């Protein structure tokens, strides 16, 4: 049962390799968002809008890598 | 050449139907300079040679660096200066023929 | 232009309808040049003052001098259709002669308000 | 069947890290949905069903990575 | 034990191979909608060049996750 | 026992090797989007160019995917 | 023994989820300073936007390092 | 049995190696694409470049796939 | 025990990966702070001191990689 | 045999290399068809200045072929 | 013995941490030869910026050469 | 056995440490074919900035090298 509960904790370090998608994802997002308010004031609370649902969705990948790092490590 | 242009106040659309006709005949020159008339409180006439820059001018600048065009048409500059300065040329110059 | 409405005094907030998409000069803006293509144009004073005007060509030249400057032929209020209708189908059907005439009159009748 | 538990737990995290590429992905959809709208924003209502579309072919991706994922945790 | 080790690790491993799918698709869309968004006119013809631009992408992606099904059910 | 293992761990491995021909079929086809909302006339010309820009590109990622065959038998 | 190996070096695999932080906050600044230089007359808005931005990009690899942390503490 | 295992899980692992080449055989096509939409008149010079971008691009992918098959039966 | 110091040896190297992010994360900050300041070469000040705000916290996600480095080895 | 296994699997590691080899060669020529497309009359000196930009990166892909044949005889 | 042997390998897998200054040097220039091309008569102060971002992308590739020495020669 | 056989496996890790000079020194060449063809003024200029570019670019790939060839 030592390696079992070794392996728990080797898969967890291997399952937050996955938030570098989320990291770098939010990034681009927001690129466009100052790209984008910087050539276009007037679309600022338009962009703004779609700036929100940009990260969400990027980030939600994020949350999956993180939730099985945690299934790895308490169950 | 043309014949029929002054006779009443030139329009634009009339520039276009023979800067158009410059480029048509060959490209040739980078060195285009148009002559016409000054006028100061309509005293008498007065003989310049102004000049109208060229694309292959217009890019090679020594100070050009801070505009920033979007890597679009430059050569539309040139034809768009050029067919004005001919609208500017017969307005100043049929200033100085009244 | 036909008509002169602007003078280069104070700065002002205006918006532009560019070949690379519609944009927004305000202060020192960078001097980025690049035509405009037929559409509608915004223009509002400080305190927000609501003006319109139209465009149907042209730059808008942009040097440090906090000053935009923008040239075009056809500049009035938006307050200043059968015929265009027949026109716009006449300009849909189109023989060998050269149509690049039929098409460009469609693209300025793309605003329509 | 030690090391088969331990198998189903680093391939696991190994079947997390294909998210990367939905994560990047939905990004660069909706950077060109910014700057596109950005330019012509008359084409708003037009490349918003378009941006919803190529997201969800990159997000069915990683959902392809975490069914794997999640299968080797509670099935065989 | 050892047999069903590598039935497990390397089917977890297929799917590292599914990112160039997942950034592949959004690149085809990004310049789809980053192409349309400057000439709205030739967006029907632009979207028969995207849509197979995705499906390409997405195939080779199917390969990566068609190795992932085959070592636990073959 | 300890063989077949390997063959099955490289198996997946040999999938990761996907990725290129997924970001790389969507850079020709984004390209194609990206230059033919710039030029009309250029359709019919490089959309010959872009069949054959993305099956080399794909066709890469095939000798991934055969080597990943290659080990499943011998 | 064997369990305290794989906390270590899952624990150093935890913070390779750090890359996609240190990519994504320079994505979002150099955005941020190629938005403010095409319009520097929006720096109030876009350092509202930058700093908004960030803190998203950062608890990416936040939590990579929540993570790294957590293994070699945790039962 | 532990040598073979180590031919059978390098050999998936030196398909990676490859990836480069399903990304830059894009980027040939990416430029090129981009290089005749810049001027159409320039397509006879530079697809010469192309194919021979290509095929330097594409000479390490063999070298990834030469190693693979060197581990298998050499 | 050996096992352990191992694992903590390959942790350690696995966690200066860790780097990357920040080594190219301070270089894309640079490649928007030249670009700007070459761009609208009229404000210099103003863009400097975002240039270093980014590459400050673009470093810091490499110093945390550098954090877990150093408590793999003498920890 | 451990020895034999591990020379085997480092050589299957030092061929990954090539992925910078690979996209190193390929960004090349995205400069070159993409610079001669904006100014074709500068063709004879972009050509010399890409045949450099290949070659230092294919040595870099040379090095990484090079320590996998160590690994293999 | 086994601890030499993970001693070699993280010596390695401390060199990975190396790509992020090869790729980081590059896009400082790309800047600088975008910075000149833009506006040559900013050669004098970009150039000085440009070893900046050099030197500091630079200064943490010494981190992921200097942890990989650590395991081969001081430990 | 287990000290001979991670002297090889760490070798071709340390082999991956290339892979950033690949990217990187392209890039210095991408960059320069770019910044001359929107000025074929300044060749000679950075040209001379290239090189510095690479040189300091390529260095790191050989200490890259050396790690590999001190497990060797």
């Amino acid at each position: 049962m030592q390696l079992v509960l070794a392996g728990k904790y080797i898969g967890a370090g291997l399952a937050s390799i996955g938030l570098v998608g989320a990291g770098i994802g939010i990034a681009i997002v927001f690129a466009a968002l100052i790209n984008g308010v910087s050539r276009n004031p007037a679309l600022k609370g338009q962009l703004f809008t779609y700036s929100i649902l940009g990260f969400a969705l990027s980030e939600a990948t994020g949350l999956f890598a993180l939730m099985i790092a945690f299934l790895l490590l308490y169950a | 050449s043309f014949g029929g242009t002054g006779k009443e106040a030139p329009t634009f659309e009339e520039a276009a139907h023979i800067a158009d006709e410059i480029l048509a005949l060959d490209t040739q020159y980078d060195d285009i300079e148009i002559v016409y008339n000054k006028v100061l409180s309509g005293i008498s006439f007065e003989p310049i040679m102004k000049e109208s820059y060229s694309a292959k001018a217009i890019e090679d600048a020594p100070k050009f660096g801070q505009y920033e065009l979007e890597d679009d048409v430059v050569k539309n500059l040139a034809d768009f200066s050029l067919a004005n300065t001919i609208y500017a040329a017969m307005a100043e110059g049929h200033a100085a023929e009244i | 232009l036909t008509q002169s409405i602007y003078n280069q005094k104070e700065v002002t907030q205006v918006n532009i309808p560019s070949t690379a998409g519609e944009l927004g000069i305000l202060a020192n803006h960078v001097p980025t040049i690049q035509q405009l293509k037929p559409g509608v144009v915004e223009v509002i004073e400080t305190n927000g003052e609501t003006k319109s005007y139209f465009i149907s060509g042209g730059f808008a030249t942009v040097q440090p001098d906090s000053e935009l400057s923008v040239n075009s032929i056809e500049a009035f209020q938006a307050e200043d259709k059968s015929l265009t209708a027949e026109a716009q189908k006449n300009a849909q059907s189109a023989d060998e002669a050269v149509a690049a005439e039929a098409e460009i009159e469609l693209e300025v009748l793309e605003a329509l308000a």
